């Protein structure tokens, strides 16, 4: 995986390349936005569980997935979904604080599909979930990290689609 | 049912090791009575000193409740 | 675990260092919440390379293997296979008694390195243990 | 069921049924008929059962169902009673089959983060599974009533 | 692994409905049956090494396979295929006492074809012996268990073929 | 015995006992007493069931009192038939335990070691076990006669 | 480990005896009781949160135990003892069950007196909060297994003092 | 501390401490002082603190100092004050460390356990926490009170 | 660089990050204006730097520049100018990032192997890092120089 | 372990105490000694090897120990040696950043005095080794921290004596 | 066959073989046993291969198990299967014969007047035979692997 100050070195010594003008600005422009970062990853952390709470309840809960026959039905894959909603929206806060979706490319979609497909989740419903997740998390973070946040959970739904 | 509880200081000499390896060379350990005698054999194939062993659990008696 | 299977006095065992990591490691492989979980649903090809996988981080070697621990599992069942794994050679030098095992990606078995790569951190595990509900797979939709 | 724990136990061992097992695995059969009677018997009673069980159990614990409860409303207390329905048919599931493999793979493993994520106290839960239990003892013989209490007490116990 | 019992009870649910008249039909037939399974898997248990050497000597040996240029030639590979025909034996007494060949499908048949195909090892061989050992577990139980126990060895031998 | 089976089960999964378990310990202690009454006859026919255990083998197995066979000679065949004896009391001890648990720490495993060690062919010991079981089925009504073959059975599929 | 009937079998198959009528009279001593034994462990099962609860209440907290530089100060050594606590129950109701201290020996007695002395733990507190969970098991079970029920909690305070 | 976490994870690659892991240090050692002072005036306001948020808590969840609640009667509600004092105390051993560590082994791990042995309602807690955290960043400046309802915030985490 | 550092930990542990984390990356974030600042002025004197370095170390040690040195010819040292010059870009590198996960993966890691089979002397390669670590704390200031110190430090650790 | 830090968190939680002015004052002190141990670590990192190449030289190296019959003799004991000594000077620069021994009773001085008589390690050479590093080490570093760094080695120094 | 096309366009000229088209003939039958195998392979695991391309279709296209599916039933999902193990046949006959011409006279030029007829979605079958390639070619080595493939993807773009 790579951060961004990270992924531009690379990107330099791939070229054999001096950091110059245009590397040092990059580097200056997530540099300047470092406070949104760790202060919408600090309220995550702080209301992770009560944001599982009300994406579950807001795309997945009280439907026919929930009842017999469903993919959620009994306690074992309820424990199931909510152990990888909480999984995801942690990856979206490492991806979010490191300003880069090379972790979630690595460490969460990386054969999620597939699986997904062999034991019968419902992709529909994971995105649904996961983009409750994301409007959970812009309204608590407030205006200052809401957009950078909902990028990375943007990526996640969009691999997953 | 049965637990030895040993005591072995196995050193090594082969590798030099560069990393910690100090719990694993000097040990004090409860193994099963399955186990115990491919583990102290396995000290003495790496020039190991099985310094005490202890019953600890069962009975010294035996020949019933004993293989279970 | 989520207040889950844990192991009720091994981590007390564990925390007064009258077990060692590998112990308590041989302990968690020969149980019924490893046997239920990684013993039932599966063929018996399979769950010999699931076994190598979790307590030596790789692929099976060779073909000559699929006849040791194959036979291991058929007569004296999943302890002693479990055991064998754990009193072998290359789980000793590679971990030895008191490091957790973890992913390797080993190189000179001529080929494990790309079965390591495919078998861990490249396909995950299907095939949920419990025969209890399947999934009827007909509602993928959550529309209300 | 039964069967199923002492051929997985038998497989996993890699050896044969022991006599023991097979014993038990006779006394399971010769019981059949007689735990399907009480199995027909709760299910015919299912829906007094439910509701004299969340009759006690709102008497017991007003609060759950007050303006600071997770079942306050019409719907949240029907969701509950649809919960008491669905651990009654588990418990049936359990005494057809003669263990609680079919209660503890559908119902119980997890429940802790079923009842975490939604906020539902599971000791109130546990007081409804007593008063089903109850109303389901007033409703069986002796021998069948202990037969069935036994499966609620495991629910129960599991249930903590 | 299901049995018939677990079958029912996973058949209801799905649908999560309690168990009615046809259930209890299905559970009632299979329990008139259990005490002729006990007998039957008591009397393979008590025979298993003579039906395995009685199904050797009418299918496998006096024959190429045991000569060189066979696949069972030499102790090792003949050791490979009785340890596998005395796994057909248990697995078969497992599933006959189950009433359901959900373990023949879960612990045997998965990956059976292609690792004898990977092996070199004779097929049509295998199930022969799999119907020698048929036919003796047959003549041996006796006419309570025979077609039951005769079942679990047919579907072996339609999963390896 | 069940329950060392059941205890013992019950400590590995770190719970408490199963319904399960308690009905399979309810069954055993319902049953102690008949398998009480089996082993007391058994034991009063001890010396008749091992004579004729000794002697049935003796007729299907000429070769094992033939010159080069292990019971050849008068205290050689003393020596089998006083470990008839001692599977006669195993099978009894067996009987009252409700499982196999001590027969196996006492007579089976290692003795594959043991008859390898001595020479001694593990097949005809299983012959005279089953001639040894035909004579103690012989002294028991067919419930029991089948409650002590089923053990029995466990000695013969355990030599092999 | 061995209950009655296995201590039993253990004392004859050492001197190599058969069976006799004092053997006899022992096992059905031990079967005549095996019913309240069974209830008794059930009502354990059922009620074991709630007898930690009411044994702690009565012997261990409001003390000098639970404030600062006690032995059960912080929620990690209080809820390590409460475990310990329930372990006693359990291998109590084990020992009860089994008609035998020989699992409770074996399995709890052996070595803690010295691992509670290297730890700091309060044995004389451990043995109160023994006695008043063997005080609360009496009278949960009645008076048809109290005896019984208090015979094992005293063998573990014993051992432990 | 971050000092303890530092040297740990250098530790675990039994390498010495790089560049990256001794600019956290100096941070840490440079906002010392500020978090001295923090804690220090948070300490001078505990009784103030731990009352006002005790009546903030009462206000929101009457039903703890309900009949059914926990926290009813006088010394139940000292009991309840007096665990707001303790992790007040937490709070502010965390601040003065700059790493949250000892508030771990103190009084989060096994938490759980602790209020449900004692039937105490743990979201009440985190509400009290919440309580506490309002009456401490009233008493602060921008900075310090962002600081301080940091560790507020993770404790209220914990207690989850 | 320090995100990494900060993220593969929690990742290790499996949580959300914590505060002394998160004040970390806050020094180091505060801190870029003056990391860029500190990297220009090196990569204004890239070529500079290295001429003075490589007279330091042919006169600290001339075998390499002798006949039977590794350095003898116009393009051994040549080569040798031009490793030196790989490794200020990596100490800017580290500078920029404010940690040595590039200058690690990119330099260090099996540098051993690298300079074993090349026959190359490690520690004459260490003063030449030296010489440039002198010849950068000479054009910087104080505070500045002593930051590139601190990876030049590191760099020269490693190197050995 | 514990640093200086949390050694003053613990003892003041032991008595369930809010830190006050004496505390304040010793918390004071090592954020006052901050920057010199920083500053004096790297270089430690830097002359880690030629650290252990003179005190090697004046205190084991020439002498009967790297001869036959020495405990130094042959390459593996010579390489084992060496590593010793850096394992003494890693752990003497983590004691002396952390403000206390703590972590070198943790994971250094248990075991080691048992482990070396067993071995037939001569404890009165490695003492000497460790404090001639010590001189080297208050030599390098200049007066700042040279009695801060000599107290640790003294008392690794004292624990294995 | 390449046999087949090689004489049908010689003879469309109405002169004897050109020598590249007796190298196509050579080339041909050297690689005929080669397809032989390959077909072979495929038909030893033919049952598996249907099913999980079923499977796999029925996942992502789950409108034809729906009420308003043409495939909707149980009889109508084995006719489909039916139709999937047709086009393995048709596949392993191309692979054979090397030259396409029987599959596109058995199963091929009128399918859509055959699906337009039976109102089935023609997409929904391209999706099945795509998972029956992939499936298929989960079984073979990477150079029989394409070749499979190729024919298959006749299928799917010829079916369009
Ligand atoms: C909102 C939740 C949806 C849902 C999910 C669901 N998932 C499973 C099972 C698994 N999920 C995973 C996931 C991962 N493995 C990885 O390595 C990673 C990234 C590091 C992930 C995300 C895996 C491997 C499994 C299978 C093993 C396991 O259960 O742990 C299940 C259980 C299904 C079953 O019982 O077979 C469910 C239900 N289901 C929904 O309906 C939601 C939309
Ligand atoms: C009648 C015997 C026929 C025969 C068989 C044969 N099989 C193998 C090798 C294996 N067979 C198995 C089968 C299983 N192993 C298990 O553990 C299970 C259940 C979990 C089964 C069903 C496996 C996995 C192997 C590979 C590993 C092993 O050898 O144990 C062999 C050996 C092939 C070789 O030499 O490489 C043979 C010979 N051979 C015949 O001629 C008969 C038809
Ligand atoms: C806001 C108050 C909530 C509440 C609390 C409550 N607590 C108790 C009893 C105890 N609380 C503790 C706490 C701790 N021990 C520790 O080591 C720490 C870490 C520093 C803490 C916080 C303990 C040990 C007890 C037991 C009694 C004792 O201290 O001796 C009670 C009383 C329960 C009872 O049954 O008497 C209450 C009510 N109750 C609420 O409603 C609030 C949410
Ligand atoms: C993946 C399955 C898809 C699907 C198929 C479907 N097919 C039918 C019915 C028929 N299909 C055929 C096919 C063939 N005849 C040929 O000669 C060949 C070439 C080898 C083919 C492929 C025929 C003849 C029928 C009619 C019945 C018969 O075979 O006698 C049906 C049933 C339609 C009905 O109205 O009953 C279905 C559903 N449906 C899907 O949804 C899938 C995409
Ligand atoms: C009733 C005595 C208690 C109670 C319960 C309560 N439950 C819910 C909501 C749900 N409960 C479940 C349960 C299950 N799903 C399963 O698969 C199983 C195993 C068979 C169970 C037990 C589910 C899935 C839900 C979510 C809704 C849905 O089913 O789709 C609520 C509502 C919570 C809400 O926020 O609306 C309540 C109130 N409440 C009490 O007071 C009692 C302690
Ligand atoms: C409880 C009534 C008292 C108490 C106890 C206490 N114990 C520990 C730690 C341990 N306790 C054990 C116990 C056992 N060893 C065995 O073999 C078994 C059977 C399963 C038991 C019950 C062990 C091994 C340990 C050490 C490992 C561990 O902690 O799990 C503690 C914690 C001490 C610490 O913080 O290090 C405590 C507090 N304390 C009291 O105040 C009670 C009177
Ligand atoms: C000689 C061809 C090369 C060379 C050598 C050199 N060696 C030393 C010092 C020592 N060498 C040893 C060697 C061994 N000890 C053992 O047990 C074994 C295995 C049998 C060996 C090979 C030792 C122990 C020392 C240290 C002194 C001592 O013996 O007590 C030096 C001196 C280095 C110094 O710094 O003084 C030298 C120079 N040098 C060359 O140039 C040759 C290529
Ligand atoms: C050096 C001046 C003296 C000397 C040392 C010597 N040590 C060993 C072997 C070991 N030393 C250790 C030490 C540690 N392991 C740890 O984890 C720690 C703390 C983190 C320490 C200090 C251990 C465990 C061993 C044994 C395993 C191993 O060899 O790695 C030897 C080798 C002994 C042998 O040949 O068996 C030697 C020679 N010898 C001297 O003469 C010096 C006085």
């Amino acid at each position: 995986m790579q951060d961004a100050i990270t992924a531009v070195i690379n990107n330099y010594d791939v070229q054999g390349k001096y950091l110059d003008g245009a590397a040092l600005d990059k580097l200056k422009a997530y540099f300047t936005t470092g406070a949104v970062r760790v202060r919408a990853a600090a309220v995550i952390s702080s209301n992770a569980t009560t944001i599982i709470k009300e994406a579950a309840a807001k795309a997945l809960i009280y439907s026919d997935l929930t009842r017999p026959g469903g993919n959620m039905y009994t306690t074992r894959r309820y424990a199931a979904c909510i152990r990888d909603m909480d999984y995801f929206l942690r990856y979206a806060t490492y991806a979010m604080l490191a300003g880069d979706p090379s972790i979630l490319d690595e460490r969460v979609l990386n054969g999620l599909k597939e699986t997904y497909n062999s034991l019968g989740v419902p992709i529909a419903a994971t995105v649904g979930g996961i983009q409750a997740m994301k409007e959970v998390v812009g309204g608590l973070v407030g205006p200052d990290a809401a957009k950078e946040a909902s990028i990375y959970f943007d990526y996640l739904s969009s691999g997953l689609s | 049912s049965r637990y030895f509880k040993v005591t072995a200081c196995i050193p090594s000499l082969k590798r030099v090791r560069t990393g910690r390896e100090l719990q694993n060379t000097f040990f004090t350990k409860l193994v099963p009575y399955e186990n115990w005698f491919t583990e102290q054999q396995r000290i003495q194939k790496a020039g190991g000193k099985v310094l005490s062993v202890k019953l600890f659990t069962g009975v010294q008696g035996a020949n019933t409740g004993v293989g279970a | 675990p989520p207040s889950y299977l844990r192991l009720s006095e091994a981590e007390s065992k564990l925390k007064n260092n009258e077990i060692s990591v590998r112990e308590f490691v041989r302990r968690l492989g020969r149980s019924e919440n490893y046997r239920k979980r990684f013993f039932e649903p599966y063929s018996s090809p399979k769950v010999v390379e699931l076994l190598t996988k979790h307590f030596l981080g790789r692929a099976p070697i060779s073909q000559q293997e699929i006849s040791t621990y194959v036979q291991i599992l058929g007569t004296k069942g999943l302890a002693a296979a479990v055991d064998a794994i754990v009193e072998s050679p290359e789980y000793l030098t590679i971990f030895n008694e008191d490091i957790v095992p973890y992913r390797r990606y080993p190189t000179l078995p001529a080929g494990n390195y790309r079965a390591s790569v495919r078998v861990n951190d490249e396909e995950l595990i299907s095939q949920s243990w419990s025969s209890l509900s399947p999934t009827y797979t007909g509602y993928q939709y959550v529309t209300r | 069921s039964v069967l199923t724990k002492a051929i997985v136990n038998a497989d996993a061992e890699a050896r044969y049924l022991s006599p023991g097992e097979l014993d038990r695995i006779k006394s399971f059969v010769a019981s059949g008929e007689r735990r399907l009677r009480i199995a027909q018997t709760l299910t015919e009673a299912r829906e007094r059962i439910v509701k004299q069980a969340g009759d006690q159990l709102f008497q017991i614990r007003p609060d759950v169902v007050s303006p600071g409860g997770n079942a306050y409303g019409e719907k949240m207390t029907a969701l509950c009673l649809r919960d008491l329905d669905y651990y009654l048919r588990l418990v049936t599931y359990g005494i057809v089959a003669g263990d609680v493999t079919p209660i503890e793979e559908i119902g119980i493993i997890g429940v802790k983060e079923m009842y975490n994520s939604l906020q539902t106290p599971i000791p109130a839960v546990a007081e409804g599974v007593r008063a089903m239990k109850n109303v389901a003892t007033s409703l069986l013989s002796g021998d069948d009533a202990a037969e069935a209490g036994f499966y609620f007490d495991y629910l129960v116990g599991a249930m903590q």
